[PDB]
């Protein structure tokens, strides 16, 4: 999971 | 006869205002996810509005997972907002 | 993927209640995705947009509505092009519309892939009553795929 | 265990729209509370929180401002909701 | 003013698919209205609207608490208090509506002073008040969110  | 300048929309937002929205590398993110899973399985029986809570109660429940990096364990909570004016229904597939 | 039918009794018991919502195409939709960013800002890649963006594609379509894809515009482009959408003919015989957008953002603001940002408020602004009178008084969807601010939320135990 | 993101199972009304007025009459009060007080008041017993809400929109969207001399102006109410489930007031029960 | 009541029967097919919402009180109610200011207007009809929410939520099922004329700081603060109340735990909801002049994203106390409403929510949340964890909020925001009168378009 990563940030947009 | 006349109308406010806006109405009758209906906006899902990923992620709530100050905050990041999440994206897995491999499943795309969290709030499309969500999206497609309710809308293709309820949008014969719920309206939008409606379907976008089930999607908040799915965003709520999920946790990141990416161990070693800023982001293990994180939340985010999807919101809508609506200046919509009776219920929106897709009624997919009919007439037959 | 499968998108469940409506039943005709479902139809019956609802129409009176809900926005008309009958017309071939539903309406038109559009699907605007930035992946890959070049300006003087670093954006990263998303990976998995690839997947978001098919999906909705995919959802839209089957939903019944006629698809229009954007992929990898500028910030202007998207303003241009996101005008254009609103501005078409073929709005005036459906019933709804669909914009997606999905892309890195800030708060009221989505990033173009030259790291220059269009507030969403001038997006919303192009599609309301005032703007686009043949989308006058019918439903129109926003789902925007995009950070709000770089604040990421640890979470909270239950008490 | 299940854990919780900071903030959830809100929903916010608002009497207005980013960046514009809301309207209140000198006398019978603001639109938006009169319509808030006729709907819930009227559809609490059958209809969830949401969805009170659109009818208040509706409401809303339908009604100009009389002042000859902000004459026909108009205003919309809109709201923002984290809600995971149906809010159901379910005023007087049980009897 | 009269609140038709839910029948039984409603109760039962749709209590299962919706949040808990059964405590008696309902929950706690905050009221809290500006109507005289110096520093913006006299809020005229802002003692209708706020006698109109008392009633509307007393009918409703909610222990009412009120207060007027209150600067950005004293509303902070009282905010934080009511959020704090031990009631919380053991009702099944809240509701807190504000009214007064506003502009985007926040809203005027009586000293022409501006508390944000992200601060507000904040207060509510799930850090800040682990009571209400899980349970319905709703806020009512009666406050302008900008000058601009809507001058209305016509419908073709």
């Amino acid at each position: 999971d990563v940030a947009d | 006869m006349r109308l406010p300048t806006r109405s009758d929309m209906i906006c899902g937002y990923a992620c709530l205002k100050g905050t990041a929205a999440m994206r897995n590398t491999k499943r795309g993110s969290w709030y499309i996810e969500a999206l497609a899973q309710v809308f293709s399985e309820r949008a014969c029986d719920m309206h939008v509005a409606d379907m976008l809570v089930k999607v908040n109660a799915l965003i709520k429940d999920r946790e990141g997972y990416a161990p070693g990096t800023e982001f293990h364990r994180c939340k985010e909570m999807s919101e809508y907002c609506s200046t919509l004016c009776r219920h929106l229904y897709l009624f997919p597939g009919h007439p037959p | 993927m499968q998108v469940k039918p409506c039943t005709p009794e479902f139809y019956q018991t609802h129409f009176q209640l809900a926005y008309r919502l009958q017309s071939r195409p539903r309406g038109l939709a559009l699907v605007l995705s930035n992946v890959h960013f070049t300006g003087e800002k670093e954006l990263e890649f998303r990976s998995g947009g690839d997947v978001d963006h098919s999906t909705l594609v995919t959802l839209f379509k089957l939903l019944g509505y006629d698809v229009h894809v954007l992929c990898d515009q500028t910030a202007q482009e998207m303003q241009e092009k996101l005008q254009n959408f609103a501005q078409l003919p073929a709005h005036r015989v459906t019933d709804s519309c669909i914009v997606a957008l999905l892309s890195h953002g800030v708060e009221g603001a989505i990033y173009g892939v030259d790291g220059k940002l269009l507030q969403l408020q001038e997006v919303f602004q192009l599609f309301d009553n005032a703007n686009c009178p043949s989308l006058q008084n019918k439903p129109k969807m926003f789902f925007i795929q995009a950070c709000r601010g770089d604040e990421t939320d640890r979470g909270v135990d239950q008490q």
